[PDB]
């Protein structure tokens, strides 16, 4: 009723946020990185989209490696 | 086509394409598996 | 120099440079300043010439099946008016060797090959003699004027080698063509107002000219 | 002279400007530094007077934009005709247009929304429409889905035609300013050709199609075994048997023997008793006479020849008793400002839309429109809202003229200067009459509430109390009830039956416009209407006149038409702009039109709409409770809002569940708007900067910097959601109520 | 039509009197051979107005009298 | 239904808390206005510059949080009053089947229980709930009048009262009378307060009238 769907949410939702975050890190090092926010690089976004398939291990390791939280 | 793929890369065109595909996906799923309130597949 | 309802602005671009320059442009269609699309003083000349030629074919091919048919010379089956031939299926239909829509596809394809070439000669006149159109592009190249190509195919005879005879023939062409266009307008309006052929209208007006035009909107 | 005056290929057709967004201006064609860039992109999207500062490019842009709008309207018409062709019960409605709900929309059975397909009637499950399109199609004599299908293909053809025309008249061959600035030709053609020949050809359709087919349908004929219109054109014996006036032909016309044409061009006033609409003979005569009128009117202005008038020649030679020395320079501002013309045209188009509503409820022109109460209510409500919106747009564009396109140095007018000079007298007297009207209408309502709550109904303002009778409107009803006997003897019955008499044109078990009485409550609510209109005029005219300068901000035209404020100084200048005045006039147009449509729905449901019995006594929907309950605000809350909103809440069931749902959601969005109107950008920017901190702490910082909405954009979003939610609440309420009761 | 009747007479006279009022009378490019103005546009204008007057008078005569 | 409305309650408490805590911690300053402490608690704004600084004070956060607070207590008290009026009537099943969807709150609580209220004075008589019907409508009227001060802001009103001052100084027999206090429009933060006061007075009076009239029209 709740948990087997709920995990199935947190997976899919965490897919999305792990994709859109990763994309934002991949277009973070551009000259004017705002013209890729409004004009999405479909090749780059398609490369980044399936990175979030197995997102939980990437997020886990990035939490352990400290790459999940910026150090200001 | 050059500069049409840049327009289709723009946020609203890309958002309507993504959400049309996604909405069709959800719509066809609800046709296939209508009236769902549990996940019984385990 | 003969001016038929000329105006102050019509005597600014219709000086003498066209066949039939009687200065009749009261509305002001062919004004050269501020032009574009199909309202151009060259395209309108071309359109006058082409609608006049097609109207001459129409006028001497729409009453011809009735000029003959009421005098013999053809079967009465193939002696219909201009509108009972399948071109107005509400008003009449003849059965040819093909249905009318196959014949329309025929008209469209054959005239497409005949007139898209004419159009690309209007755009760049040097063309239509450079692509292999079965070798008959040798005659389709010589254009000069766009409306008066004058090659081995369209002008086999001279008929206007000198510019005086050619000017007089161009004048005769456009005048007979304007007469034929008015004739086609008469054909359409007469078939609309009477429902019979134009030759029937002529024979009814000539013989006993009673109710010549008094039959307004009555079939 | 009036030449063609176009140029070839001014703008190159390409998708390069599709790629770079916001190309059309200087500060937007750089890229998003923030997220305000996108809102300023969409806001200035059609602000062509801001993109290019010449009337040539502006005029080409608006011309091709009008072509795009026409393509959209033709596409929408194609959609309606097609949904009436393949997804409708139009045949079943033609067979029984009194018990079959007009339905031309079917939903897909996916998530239980299939229950929105209701038992409308005719072996058809679908949504009961309220556009009255079925009534138009019976007024046109359609009687077949093939005809709706082919006119849908034709409207798609015309949509493609208008889209190609916009492309051609911008990108390939566009007019220049000498083509738009000439207006004598534009008026001559839009009068003689658009409106003259348009009415002429519609009268031709009606004379040749609508009258015979509707006479057959009224006589009683299955629409399948009805002769087609082209059979009426061709087979003269048929149309002659319908109307023998056709047997003589046009020699009645050309010999001016029109007296024998009075079999199909009658002046038969009133409504058709068999179907409740107007007499289509009367409507054909109408469109014919209107065609003659506009055809002789479109030969008034001088275009290219010697005869005619110059609009400059009229306006510069119009001396009179009250400031007739003016009117000079109006041809200059109207032929050099699209915003002036847009304001004037929007004012008159919206007022015409309101006239349209008021003349369609009362003189129902289509057959079986008056008894489809959903159609009548929806049409009146719709066109009222459209008229109010268009008038408020007239305000917006009057203001935009006053700020941008107003130069006393070059383009000077005496009348506009005289209006701007004494503008404080204007706004002061209008503020006064607004206060006076608010008091002596709404305070009458409050007096009624207090007296009825204190148990003093003898002291109320009612018919059983202190009477405030509309003597003038009652006198007009008395005259127009007696008009066709003495003043208009050509009419056998009055123009409408709302005046009076023993006339009650029921088509079935339904009323269709008995004479509307005018009591104390009608006086009260008509003065509420005058009140709300005067306050809307106050706000809007005030923004117009003070768009440039005031005693507060004497340099407002340098700040712009659409700016938030000039800071908290001078006490505060928060909504000083003319944009803020149209933004408030929108709320007041909402109040005005909402009380208008409330008056309409309750008055018709209490005094007009109902059932008619076999004894001859009418039982209304609410039951005549407008004269006693619509004098108190508690009655509007109780006998109208609480009572009539039972069908929208005892919905959640059969088809009207969507109207139930769209009730609450509309109730929400209105309230959602209150997040925007009440608040301010500063709080939301600080909340957003905290959330931006939360995003920087996860390497998910966006490059399009999140900014709270602009102040003007917060107000725009607020008034937008407010109008949407309130109007959709009223729409759900109206349609659920009237589809569930009549 | 029916030349010679009242409907023809009081229409012909209206059209011709309006053409006269435009030609030599108070009523008012396109260079015609006419001595003093009265172009084709003015001719059509006077004909239109005379037909207006003619329709008005024939139908005012057909209404009564 | 109790779960769902408890989470609505949690939304109200958390959101009022959000607004208030955000205004308290951004009271001394933020990135948009780091010198806010120098402007005091209640000040209108910081001008249209820097994008726009409407309602940036901590006072404004309070003022928006009073809206969200009244909403929150309206939720808790709607929940209380409907659960209890259904208990007192006897049909707890009504609440249990109708509290889970909002048209149940609009029909079976607001529309249903307000019948005896709005019938406090009808055209053919009145009853003891006439005062509560009148107070109901009064609270509606002032709750709507607060929208004048909240939606409509200053600048329109100062430029209106300028015309009024012109008219008073140029109206005969009223040039005799002249103000001693120059009649300016309401200040900005003041008008947010006045709109909030009308809003809350109307909220409170409306719900008091409805909750007493409905609970006293039948008494369980
Ligand atoms: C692949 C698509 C293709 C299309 C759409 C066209 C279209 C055209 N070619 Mg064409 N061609 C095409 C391939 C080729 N052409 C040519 C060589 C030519 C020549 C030499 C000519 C054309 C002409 C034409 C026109 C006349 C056809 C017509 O009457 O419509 C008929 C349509 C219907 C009957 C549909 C029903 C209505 C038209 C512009 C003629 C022209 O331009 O004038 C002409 O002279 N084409 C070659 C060889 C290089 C092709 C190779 O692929
Ligand atoms: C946030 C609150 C909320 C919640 C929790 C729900 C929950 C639900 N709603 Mg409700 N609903 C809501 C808001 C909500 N809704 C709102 C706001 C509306 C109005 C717009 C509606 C309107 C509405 C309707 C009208 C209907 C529902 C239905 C449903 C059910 C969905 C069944 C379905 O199609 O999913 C099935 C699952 C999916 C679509 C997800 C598929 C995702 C893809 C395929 C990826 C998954 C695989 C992935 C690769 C991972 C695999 C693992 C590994 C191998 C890699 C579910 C109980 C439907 C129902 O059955 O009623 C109970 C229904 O008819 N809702
Ligand atoms: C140009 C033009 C066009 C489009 C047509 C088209 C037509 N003609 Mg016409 N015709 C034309 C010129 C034209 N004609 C000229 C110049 C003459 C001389 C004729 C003399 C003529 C006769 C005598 C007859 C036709 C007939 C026809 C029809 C049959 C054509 C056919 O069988 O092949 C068709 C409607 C026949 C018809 O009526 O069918 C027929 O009997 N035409
Ligand atoms: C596919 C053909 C085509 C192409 C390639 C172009 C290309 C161009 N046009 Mg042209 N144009 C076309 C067709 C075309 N146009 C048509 C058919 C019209 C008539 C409406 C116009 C009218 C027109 C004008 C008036 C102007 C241009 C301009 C431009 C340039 C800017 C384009 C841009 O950024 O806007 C891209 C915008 C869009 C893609 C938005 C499409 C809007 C459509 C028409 C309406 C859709 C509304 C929709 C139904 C309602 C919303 C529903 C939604 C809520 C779900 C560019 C060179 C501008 C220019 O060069 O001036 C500087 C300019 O001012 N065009
Ligand atoms: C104002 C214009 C308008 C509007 C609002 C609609 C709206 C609708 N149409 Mg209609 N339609 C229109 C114009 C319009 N149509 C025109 C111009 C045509 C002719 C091409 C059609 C032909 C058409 C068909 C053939 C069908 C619809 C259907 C529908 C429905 C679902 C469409 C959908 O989800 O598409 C899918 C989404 C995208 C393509 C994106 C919806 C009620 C369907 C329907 O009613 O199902 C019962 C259906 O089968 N429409
Ligand atoms: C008698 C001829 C005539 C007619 C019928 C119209 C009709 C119209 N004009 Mg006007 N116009 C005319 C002459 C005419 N105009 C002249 C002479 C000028 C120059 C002074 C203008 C300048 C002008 C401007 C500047 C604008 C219009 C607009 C409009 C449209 C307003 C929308 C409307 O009412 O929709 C009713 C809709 C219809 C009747 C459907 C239209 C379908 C047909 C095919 C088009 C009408 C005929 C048209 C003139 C094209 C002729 C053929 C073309 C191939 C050359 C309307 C279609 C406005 C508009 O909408 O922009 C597009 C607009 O912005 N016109
Ligand atoms: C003939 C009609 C007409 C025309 C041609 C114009 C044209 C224009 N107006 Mg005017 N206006 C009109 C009617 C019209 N307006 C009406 C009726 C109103 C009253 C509401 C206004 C009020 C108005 C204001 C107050 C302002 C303008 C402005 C403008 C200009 C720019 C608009 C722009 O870029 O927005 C492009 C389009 C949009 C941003 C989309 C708007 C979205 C709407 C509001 C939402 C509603 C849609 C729908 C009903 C809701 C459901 C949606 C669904 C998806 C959920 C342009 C000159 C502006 C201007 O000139 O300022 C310099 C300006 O500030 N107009
Ligand atoms: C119900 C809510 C409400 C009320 C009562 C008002 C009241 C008023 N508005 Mg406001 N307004 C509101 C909501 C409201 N507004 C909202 C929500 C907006 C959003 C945009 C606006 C926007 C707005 C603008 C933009 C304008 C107004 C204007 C007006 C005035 C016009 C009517 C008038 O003075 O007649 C008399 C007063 C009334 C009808 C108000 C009700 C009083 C009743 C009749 C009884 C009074 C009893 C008596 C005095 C005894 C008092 C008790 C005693 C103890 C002292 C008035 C002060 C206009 C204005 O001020 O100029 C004229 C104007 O231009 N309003
Ligand atoms: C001098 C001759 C003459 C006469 C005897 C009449 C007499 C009449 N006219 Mg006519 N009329 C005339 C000239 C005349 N008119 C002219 C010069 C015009 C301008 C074109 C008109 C235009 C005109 C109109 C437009 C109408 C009349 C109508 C009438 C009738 C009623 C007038 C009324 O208001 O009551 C009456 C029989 C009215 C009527 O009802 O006639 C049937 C009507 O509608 N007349
Ligand atoms: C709520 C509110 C905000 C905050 C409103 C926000 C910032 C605007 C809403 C923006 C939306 C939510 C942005 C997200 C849409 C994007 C296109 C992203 C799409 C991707 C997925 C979300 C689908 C203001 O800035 C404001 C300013 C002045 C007066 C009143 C208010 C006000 O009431
Ligand atoms: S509160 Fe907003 S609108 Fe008012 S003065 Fe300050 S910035 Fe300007």
């Amino acid at each position: 009723e709740f948990i087997t769907p709920g995990i199935l949410f947190l997976y899919i939702a965490g897919w999305i946020g792990w994709v859109g975050r990763s994309y934002l890190i991949a277009i973070s090092g551009e000259k004017k990185p705002a013209m890729k926010e409004i004009i999405i690089d479909v090749p780059l976004a398609s490369r980044i989209i399936f990175r979030g398939f197995i997102w939980p291990v990437a997020a886990y390791r990035e939490f352990l490696n400290g790459d999940l939280i910026a150090k200001d | 086509m050059r500069d049409l793929k840049t327009y289709l890369s723009v946020a609203p065109v890309l958002s309507t394409l993504w959400f049309g595909s996604l909405a069709g996906l959800l719509i066809e799923i609800n046709r296939l598996f209508p009236d769902a309130l549990t996940f019984p597949f385990f | 120099r003969p001016l038929w309802f000329a105006s102050s602005q019509s005597l600014s671009y219709l000086d003498g440079s066209l066949p039939g320059d009687y200065g009749f442009d009261p509305l002001g269609l062919s004004d050269p300043e501020g032009t574009g699309g199909f309202i151009e003083p060259r395209w309108l000349a071309y359109g006058e010439i082409i609608n006049g030629r097609f109207a001459m074919l129409g006028a001497a091919g729409a009453i011809a099946p009735e000029i003959l048919g009421k005098a013999g010379l053809i079967p009465a089956e193939t002696a219909l008016p201009w509108f009972q031939t399948g071109v107005i299926p509400p008003a009449g239909t003849y059965t040819y060797w093909a249905d009318n829509y196959t014949l329309f596809v025929l008209e469209m394809a054959l005239m497409g090959f005949a007139e898209h070439r004419r159009l690309q000669d209007w755009y760049n006149p040097g063309s239509m003699g450079k692509q292999y159109f079965l070798g008959l592009e040798k005659g389709l190249a010589g254009s000069g004027n766009p409306a008066y190509p004058g090659g081995p195919f369209f002008n086999p005879l001279g008929f206007g080698k000198d510019e005086k005879s050619l000017k007089e023939l161009k004048l005769k062409e456009v005048k007979n063509g304007r007469l034929a266009m008015l004739a086609i307008l008469g054909y359409f309006i007469q078939g609309l107002v009477t429902g019979v052929g134009p030759y029937q209208n002529l024979l009814d007006h000539l013989a006993d000219p009673v109710n010549n035009n008094v039959l307004t909107s009555l079939k | 002279e009036v030449k063609i005056l176009v140029d070839r290929d001014p703008i190159k057709t390409s998708f390069e400007e599709w790629a770079k967004p916001g190309h059309f201006s200087r500060t937007i064609a750089k890229g998003p530094d923030t997220t305000t860039w996108i809102w300023n992109l969409h806001a200035d999207a059609h602000d062509f007077d801001s993109h290019t500062s010449d009337l040539e490019e502006i005029s080409r842009k608006v011309f091709s934009a009008h072509f795009g709008q026409l393509s959209i309207i033709f596409l929408w018409l194609s959609g309606m005709y097609f949904h009436g062709a393949r997804f409708s019960n139009y045949e079943a409605w033609l067979s029984d247009p009194t018990h079959i709900g007009p339905s031309a929309q079917v939903v897909w059975p996916i998530v239980g929304q299939e229950i929105l397909n209701g038992d409308v009637g005719g072996g058809f499950r679908g949504i009961q429409i309220t556009s009255g399109f079925f009534q138009i199609w019976r007024a046109s004599g359609i009687t077949s889905e093939l005809q709706l299908y082919c006119t849908a293909i034709g409207a798609l053809v015309f949509a493609a035609l208008m889209l190609f025309a916009g492309w051609f008249h911008y990108h390939k061959a566009a007019p220049k300013l000498a083509w738009f600035q000439d207006v004598e030709s534009m008026l001559n053609h839009h009068l003689a050709g658009l409106l003259g020949l348009g009415s002429l050809s519609w009268a031709g359709h009606q004379v040749h199609v609508s009258l015979p087919i509707n006479q057959f349908l009224n006589a009683g004929v299955d629409p399948k075994e009805i002769p087609l219109p082209h059979e009426f054109i061709l087979n003269r014996d048929l149309l002659a048997q319908l109307y023998p006036s056709f047997a003589e032909g046009a020699t009645p016309f050309f010999t001016l023997n029109w007296s024998k044409y009075s079999e199909f061009l009658t002046f038969r006033g009133g409504l058709d008793p068999v179907t409740g609409g107007l007499w289509l003979t009367d409507i054909a005569h109408h469109h014919l006479a209107i065609a003659i009128l506009f055809l002789i009117a479109g030969h008034m202005y001088r275009t290219n020849w010697g005869i005619g008038h110059g609009i400059k020649d009229i306006l510069e030679a119009h001396k009179g008793p009250f400031t007739g020395q003016g009117h000079k320079g109006l041809y200059e501002i109207l032929t050099t400002s699209w915003h002036a013309q847009l304001s004037l045209n929007l004012a008159m188009l919206g007022s015409l839309t309101i006239i349209v509503a008021h003349h369609m409820y009362s003189m129902p022109p289509y057959p079986y429109l008056a008894t489809d109460y959903a159609t009548q209510l929806s049409l009146f409500t719709h066109h009222m809202w459209i008229g109010g919106f268009l008038i408020v747009g007239a305000a917006a564009h009057a203001a935009i003229f006053m700020v941008r396109d107003y130069d006393p140095t070059n383009r000077y007018n005496d009348l506009l200067d005289r209006v701007l000079r004494h503008r404080d007298a204007i706004i002061s007297h209008l503020n006064w009459v607004c206060i006076f009207l608010g008091f002596h209408s709404f305070g009458l309502y409050i007096h009624n509430d207090t007296m009825s709550a204190l148990g003093r109904p003898q002291d109320m303002f009612s018919d059983t109390a202190i009477q405030l009778q509309p003597v003038f409107a009652q006198w007009i009803q008395n005259t127009h009830a007696l008009a066709p006997g003495v003043t208009a003897p050509g009419e056998t019955a009055s123009t409408s039956l709302t005046w009076g008499g023993g006339e009650l044109v029921a088509v079935g078990g339904k009323v269709a416009l008995l004479p509307i009485p005018l009591g104390t409550a009608d006086f009260l609510v008509h003065h509420i209407h005058a009140f709300t209109i005067h306050v809307t005029v106050l706000i809007l005219l005030k923004g117009v006149l003070f768009a440039r300068s005031s005693r507060l901000i004497p340099d407002k035209a340098n700040l712009g038409f659409r700016f938030p404020c000039d800071g908290p100084g001078r006490g505060g200048t928060c909504q000083v702009s003319a944009w803020d005045h149209v933004f408030l006039g929108l709320f007041w147009m909402y109040n005005a039109i909402s009380v208008v449509i409330f008056h309409f729905s309750w008055k018709m449901q209490s005094d007009v709409w109902g059932s008619i019995s076999d004894q001859g006594v009418v039982t209304h929907i609410t039951g005549g409770n407008f004269a006693q309950s619509s004098i108190t605000i508690n009655g509007w809350l109780r006998d109208f809002l609480w009572a009539q909103a039972s069908q929208v809440i005892q919905s959640y069931g059969s088809s009207l569940s969507a109207y139930g749902l769209f009730f609450l959601g509309a109730h929400f969005v209105w309230a959602f708007s209150l997040m925007f109107l009440f608040s301010g950008r500063g709080y939301w920017q600080e909340l957003i900067e905290s959330i931006v901190w939360a995003h920087n702490k996860l390497k998910v910082a966006p490059a399009t910097q999140p900014r709270a909405l602009s102040i003007i954009q917060g107000r725009a979003v607020g008034v937008t959601h407010y109008l949407l939610g309130g109007i959709a609440t009223t729409w759900a309420f109206f349609l659920a109520r009237i589809i569930a009761v009549g | 039509d029916f030349i010679g009747s009242s409907t023809n007479l009081i229409m012909v006279t209206s059209t011709t009197l309006m053409l006269f009022a435009g030609r030599f009378g108070l009523a008012p490019g396109l260079q015609t051979g006419d001595p003093a103005g009265f172009t084709l546009a003015d001719t059509l204008a006077c004909g239109t107005v005379g037909h207006i007057i003619g329709v008005g008078v024939v139908l005012g005569l057909k209404n009564i009298g | 239904g109790d779960f769902l409305v408890h989470h609505a309650i949690a939304l109200g408490l958390h959101t009022t808390t959000l607004i208030l805590v955000k205004g308290a911690l951004d009271a001394r300053g933020s990135k948009l206005m780091p010198d806010k402490k120098d402007f005091g608690y209640s000040f209108p704004c910081d001008g249209p510059g820097r994008g726009g600084t409407c309602d940036i004070s901590a006072w404004d956060a309070f003022y928006l949080a009073v809206f969200w607070m009244l909403n929150t207590i309206g939720w808790v008290t709607f929940y209380w009053h409907w659960k209890h009026i259904t208990l007192w009537q006897g049909n707890v099943s009504q609440f249990n089947e109708s509290s889970t969807y909002l048209m149940g709150w609009l029909r079976d609580y607001l529309w249903l229980n307000s019948s005896q209220l709005i019938n406090g004075y009808n055209p053919f008589g009145m009853n003891s709930l006439s005062v509560w019907a009148w107070m109901f409508l009064f609270g509606h009227l002032v709750w709507a009048t607060g929208f004048m001060f909240l939606i409509s802001w200053r600048g329109y009103w100062q430029e209106l009262i300028e015309t009024l001052a012109w008219a008073h100084e140029r109206t005969p027999l009223a040039n005799l009378i002249r103000w001693k206090d120059k009649p300016v429009a309401l200040s900005i933060v003041q008008a947010r307060l006045v709109g909030l006061a009308h809003f809350s007075v109307g909220y409170i009076f409306t719900y008091a009238a409805f909750l007493i009239a409905s609970t006293s029209g039948k008494f369980g």
